């Protein structure tokens, strides 16, 4: 059984709302209260991210559709979220309350989905860096939850931005799991009282974190006895590409009327038109999966650089995911970037969840490779 | 909060006494529950055929009272009629009625503090065919808790506590001890003795603490079918001593009552 | 001495027909449960029990039905007649009576088998299986009475007023009578105690152009449900039932009915479930109820 | 045909309990299906088969049969339509038929 | 078990031709025949609009895909056509056979649902108002099933209406669903003979009607023995919002790169710009439901007018949905406008659809909200 | 919750009216008679003894005292209450049925 | 005694051995009533108790 | 020194200074705190209850004959689980803490 | 609901006629014939007594 924090909605018509006077009298947003309730979790399954699956868990106090469960762990994580600085952060799970059924079984939406539900994203806001999207996603002056703030290593989202499937309008739910793909983190919510004796408040942070704050790759082995799923992404699940068809809009016709032309990322990473290509093939990867690309040209009619075009595939397969059990031979984390010796094969990729149940604790290992060049 | 009766009221208007409460005060003041009445005919009731006819008699019913001044009970025939006094507080204009039953039906409905109509029984009118046979009133209870008097008479009887005790007095000696009032006590005896001699301690149980006298008791005793007796010392620290002769193997029946009284004058 | 079950077609109705079940010609013999099932939604976090809401279920009471009467034709008349008077209502009621109570049950047919297979006189033995409804009540009676203290005369009432430390008189046809009770307003109350299914009442209202109805009260004081009126004419009297089955609330202008629900106060109506405390009147001169007490074991 | 199975009913008025309060809804009446033992008494095997073969036809014949169910208070029908019948083989004397007919209610 | 007259197909291509000569000579539309058929229908879950499910049967005569499936019930149901015009209308489903199994069980889709299939809406049609998007969509000349009409109070479909999901083509089945959750009317398809004895004419209409000509909110009480389902509208169901993203198309780029403003609805109705807000947060929805707008500039270079901003948005929460049986004590009809007491809570809004099986008589309420506005 | 008292002829009822004890002590409940404080001339009290003074309040000044519960504690409740007897002093009684559940003393 | 263990939210079973006096925190789940008397009608039923503390 | 299983506790604890949390907690066997049961009130309270039996929990304060529930003021953060593991309990800011345990024995 | 009544030799009937009651009482149901009353000389009455006159 686990220890949860129920609240009312972290509704931010409420919250953003800087009257808040602060020890030194200055006016800021007015933080979270204490919870309404402190129950109980049952029969429960409880996933960190939400990478993948929705949770449930069976609540001893009722709640009701738009409350927010605080899920707590008698467990830590370690967590470097500075050059410097390396803690030992307890794991909490938070959620909106999604479903009540008649019995007090709840569904539960890991806050961060929650957070940017109904927020769509036009193709023009993917026209420079990853930080924009992520700065334009995460925002109580327009999202449906409240947030005080993201936390990560500029670095991870400093590269160029990859663009919406048929440049069109996306959901900030679709562009979010595209990014994220890209960068190998998922988020992570947290509720923290301001580290600084300054600030009284009670506040939610959102998170791309891991153990360490530039990442060092964990090779490891995952074995039999670990009760491993093994899995491939459906077609529609697809978060990997390794070649690329690219349109780019004519000018006179206004539309994509001029052929495609067609890229590769070779095992290395390197980039190249793909019609240039003299090797012997054992360097490209050992099978292709190829996506569509839209552009339309700049003012002066230039095509896009080979450089944002590079950026929307790797060198990857076939994305397997391995769920298997934690081992306490070698613990991992949600954010580990690892390579898996799994049955005899390597997998390059990242950990993109983790699931508690009364009788388990499994990680999610997503195969993302792009080993040249993920950070 | 705290509700004043029997006080000064400056303005006339702080401690008015309501009938409710004057209705406690005399039941709290007469020692009567709801199960009961007071009762007095200041004159003979008169039997007329199958009627009862109260000429005067005063009744306190919850602490209420009221009289009945040639008021008439109708009555069933070849019956044992019971006579209630039904108080009802919300027919404000009578309160009090009476009924002829064919049972006690008394139901102790606290009229005082809460909601019911009071139904008292305090006659028992027993008719034939054609008239009344008999008459028997309700028994007046009054319920005391600590009582300093000086002289009682009663008519009845005195219901005291009694306690029971047997003692396996050892050498086959058994006694069975009855106390009443915490104070007088008769032995029976019973069992047979054998292997016991004058002045020996019993070899059994002592006799418990609340059967304990202040002072030794000699109880005499008798062997059955014999003209012989004996007699036990009961000491105050609970011993037995035997009195009567040697006693050999063979066992011989031991009888009768004697009495003792635990407390001495103090 | 011995346990006594009848049938009733309309318990407290003028038209009530009833079967003596125990010693007529149509019998009841060996209920198959008179007891009752409970669960705490309990879950067990490795032996540690973690309580849930608790509930009662009331099983379904089979009963051995068998005839006595003294020719086929009888037989025949008295299954066809027994069956026919349970199947003309909407439900019939069982009354269970004991030296120590006289309960009932709203019971519903659930099955009833007919064979040939038989005794002497062409007798049945079958099996009645009923579905529960109500299972084991009593009605109670209440009267409520709104009920003014008079007022306090110094002269009049029993009070020691005047110069210290007070007096009163006893002054012939005049003297000292008793202004009022404590507590007067007692006698419009309902004091609850006990468990109930539901009640019925008839309400009489007492000021017109103000609504009208009764409240409820918990041990504390304070108000969690009540069902008030507002008509735009003044009723006669007012007729409410709670039973979830029977729900009734209309007001009675001479012989005319009128469904009040669409002017009932909805938010003060919080819940049908009656707690320990205690009923107050609104705007009422008088309420008669009959209240449908409940032991969900007996 | 001796020992129906059963001329009686079930009954439901959709009840669900509220912690061991009934809340009745619609009430419904279903009519339970009419199992007989079926026995012939021909005097030889010849008019046994002849018996089974004639009385089952009769029946497969029409699109419903009609059972009359008559006592001294009362004469009653029931609009039936064959359900199962049984053919065995374990003749008493004379090769007689001792089977198990049942049929489905229409109009009882 | 219910009566049922079956029909061919109401198929336009027949009917929608006006060689009908009427009783004084001049042409009108074909009208309907009387049913192929008139049979029973038993084992049945139909619902009268066709709101959330499809209705399934199984009839005594065996129908096929493409039929006509008018479903007749013994009650009647209260209708005010026309300001002083009240009548009792008899309550019949009307359906299309869309499957037929073995066992002659048939799957129905309500008729109104059925009509406007592979219909779509380009969003230049959503530029005026509802009134506009109506009589698009109900027209035998586009439609796959025939129409006679289409009655309603005209205030209903008067306003402004709302745009398509990210500006673009959308189905006229997600359009009519958008419209109708905004104006809290479902539509109820009718056969009846032309009441004029000057036309002979068997009719079906489509029907925006309730039991008052101007509806007049009724505030009731549902309670727990009415065996109530309660649920919440799913994100992808979302069907009312409080706040809105807005995007305008910079003329310069042509395309949405310039920042969205934020417009928040008050709970007295009131939508502004949510930069502007300086209240408390009390007179604020409870919860956030945010809807992202995409719009065009006109030829001026002029961005959407608040009003047109304004009917996208309204005071309400996350649409809680009850469903209880009828009861006698207050009996409810589709399109009633509704205060629901249920179990301690006020909820507004309307009855969206009605079910009827051999034992229940069920009511689907929306708590839509918009107290302030909707009529 | 609801108890009457009758103390020096004078009738009071107590409706709801708390005392509060001291820890770890035995508790004499006393109702105090002041009739000179005419709004409130009953209070009561938790005394650490019976100081019960037999005022004679209907015929001179002063304050009556009665103990009339004796109340026990713990460091955070009451652990047992024993009332105190209520004595009737008779002269001569003639009666019919007595019964005594303690002692008579003769 | 079935109203008894009714009245409360559960109720504790004492189990008393000469090495052992340990408790259990119980909360009915059924109980059965009959008519089929012994001598003087004395019953023979079940009881069955749901563990909340064992 | 906890070595056995428990179902729950209930403690009466005993506050030494004003502002600081107050309270007790939990190690684990290798030396790590897990969860803690700690308030922190504006006064120091003569005394504070805890009940952690999950049926039952109660969190009261008791300063003179004022009880107060302290549930506002506990932490949150802390109060990890009240699944005790074997380890052992310190004391936070108490000068005192008296115990009354709910052993737990799964067979006897 | 149908009840056919003879008073004073005066054949007259109640056809879904509905008298109204007191409460907690012993109500006496009266047919009463007024022949002034010529458009309707018969009404019923619920009084506290027989008062059959």
């Amino acid at each position: 059984m686990l220890e949860a924090n129920v609240y009312d909605n972290f509704n931010p018509n409420y919250y953003n709302i800087s009257d808040f006077s602060m020890p030194n009298g200055k006016k800021e947003k007015r933080g979270l209260p204490i919870p309404k309730a402190r129950c109980q979790v049952i029969n429960y399954e409880l996933w960190e991210t939400g990478y993948l699956y929705t949770s449930s868990a069976t609540l001893t106090v009722s709640v009701e559709v738009g409350d927010i469960v605080q899920i707590l762990f008698p467990e830590v994580v370690p967590i470097e979220e500075a050059l410097g600085k390396k803690k030992k952060l307890n794991l909490d799970m938070v959620y909106l309350v999604t479903d009540v059924d008649e019995s007090n079984k709840a569904t539960l939406k890991n806050y961060f989905w929650a957070m940017i539900e109904s927020l769509d994203v036009p193709n023009a806001i993917t026209k420079t860096t990853n930080f924009a999207i992520i700065d334009y996603l995460i925002d109580p002056n327009k999202n449906n939850l409240m947030s005080y703030g993201y936390f990560f290593n500029s670095s991870i989202f400093a590269g160029k931005a990859t663009i919406n499937r048929k440049a069109e309008t996306s959901s900030a739910h679709d562009v979010a799991k595209r990014i994220f793909s890209k960068v190998q983190f998922q988020p992570t919510t947290t509720i923290q009282h301001a580290p600084s004796e300054t600030d009284p408040r009670n506040l939610l942070f959102i998170n791309f974190a891991s153990r360490n704050w530039n990442r060092k790759r964990i090779t490891t082995r995952v074995d039999i006895k670990q009760s491993v799923t093994m899995d491939t992404e459906t077609i529609v699940e697809r978060s990997a590409y390794n070649f690329a068809v690219v349109f780019v809009k004519n000018k006179a016709t206004d539309d994509y009327t001029d052929p495609p032309k067609m890229y590769i990322a070779k095992n290395n990473g390197d980039v190249i038109d793909y019609s240039t290509y003299h090797g012997d093939g054992t360097d490209l990867p050992d099978v292709r999966t190829a996506k569509t690309l839209f552009y339309d040209r700049d003012d002066h009619g230039n095509p896009p650089e080979l450089s944002t075009i590079k950026v929307e595939i790797s060198p990857s397969t076939i994305v397997t995911r391995l769920i298997f059990n934690q081992n306490e031979l070698l613990p991992l984390y949600v954010n580990d970037l690892v390579d898996i010796w799994y049955e005899g094969k390597l997998y390059s990729g990242y950990i993109a969840d983790r699931v508690k149940t009364e009788f388990n604790d499994r990680l999610i290992f997503v195969e993302s490779g792009d080993k040249p060049n993920v950070i | 909060t705290i509700k004043n009766f029997t006080f000064f009221s400056p303005n006339s208007t702080e401690f008015p006494v309501g009938s409710n409460n004057d209705g406690k005060l005399y039941m709290m003041l007469t020692g009567m529950d709801y199960r009961t009445i007071r009762r007095k005919d200041w004159s003979s009731p008169l039997n007329t055929a199958l009627n009862v006819q109260y000429t005067n008699t005063s009744i306190i019913a919850g602490g209420r009272y009221f009289e009945l001044l040639n008021e008439t009970v109708a009555l069933k025939g070849d019956s044992v009629n019971y006579i209630h006094a039904n108080i009802d507080l919300t027919q404000t204009a009578n309160p009090v009625s009476l009924s002829a039953e064919t049972a006690n039906n008394s139901n102790g409905v606290d009229i005082n503090n809460g909601s019911g109509v009071l139904k008292v029984c305090f006659d028992i009118v027993t008719t034939s065919g054609t008239g009344v046979t008999s008459t028997k009133p309700i028994v007046q209870t009054s319920t005391l808790d600590s009582i300093s008097v000086n002289d009682m008479t009663v008519s009845g009887s005195i219901d005291v506590p009694v306690q029971t005790l047997t003692v396996e007095a050892g050498n086959g000696l058994q006694l069975q001890l009855t106390k009443k009032n915490n104070d007088l006590v008769i032995v029976r005896f019973f069992g047979s003795v054998s292997n016991i001699q004058k002045g020996w301690n019993m070899s059994g149980t002592w006799v418990d603490r609340p059967f304990r006298p202040a002072a030794v008791q000699s109880l005499v005793g008798h062997f059955a079918g014999r003209d012989t007796s004996f007699h036990i010392d009961i000491n105050p620290n609970g011993s037995i001593t035997w009195w009567g002769a040697n006693i050999d193997k063979t066992p011989i029946a031991t009888r009768g009552n004697g009495s003792y009284f635990i407390k001495s004058a103090w | 001495g011995v346990r006594q079950y009848k049938i009733h077609t309309n318990l407290d109705g003028t038209d009530d027909k009833v079967w003596d079940v125990t010693n007529g010609k149509v019998r009841f013999y060996q209920p198959s449960n008179l007891g009752l099932q409970s669960t705490n939604n309990i879950w067990q976090s490795n032996g540690i029990g973690v309580m849930g809401t608790r509930s009662i279920t009331q099983p379904q009471i089979e009963f051995k039905l068998e005839t006595f009467g003294e020719s086929l034709e009888e037989n025949y008349q008295l299954m066809k007649d027994f069956v026919n008077d349970i199947l003309s209502k909407k439900f019939v009621t069982l009354e269970y009576q004991t030296e120590i109570f006289q309960v009932y049950a709203d019971l519903a047919l659930a099955d009833v088998t007919k064979t040939e297979g038989y005794g002497k006189n062409g007798t049945f033995s079958e099996k009645i299986t009923f579905d529960i409804i109500t299972k084991w009540y009593t009605y109670e009676n209440l009267t409520f009475d709104k009920i003014q203290n008079g007022k306090v005369i110094a002269g009049m009432s029993k009070i020691y007023g005047g110069t210290a430390p007070g007096n009163y008189k006893y002054i012939k046809g005049t003297s000292y009578t008793y202004y009022g009770e404590s507590d007067i307003d007692r006698l419009s109350r309902w004091d609850i105690k006990e468990e109930i299914f539901s009640f019925m009442g008839i309400l009489y209202p007492k000021l017109p152009k103000t609504p009208a109805g009764v409240r409820f009260l918990d041990d504390i004081g304070n108000e969690y449900t009540a069902i008030v009126f507002k008509t735009e004419q003044v009723q006669d009297y007012i007729l409410i039932n709670t039973d979830v089955n029977d729900e009734t609330y209309q007001g009675w202008k001479g012989t005319t009915a009128l469904n009040l629900f669409p002017v009932m106060d909805f938010e003060r109506y919080r819940t049908r479930i009656i707690e320990k405390g205690q009923m107050e009147l609104i705007n009422l001169s008088k309420a008669e109820f009959k209240i449908k007490r409940k032991a969900d074991f007996v």
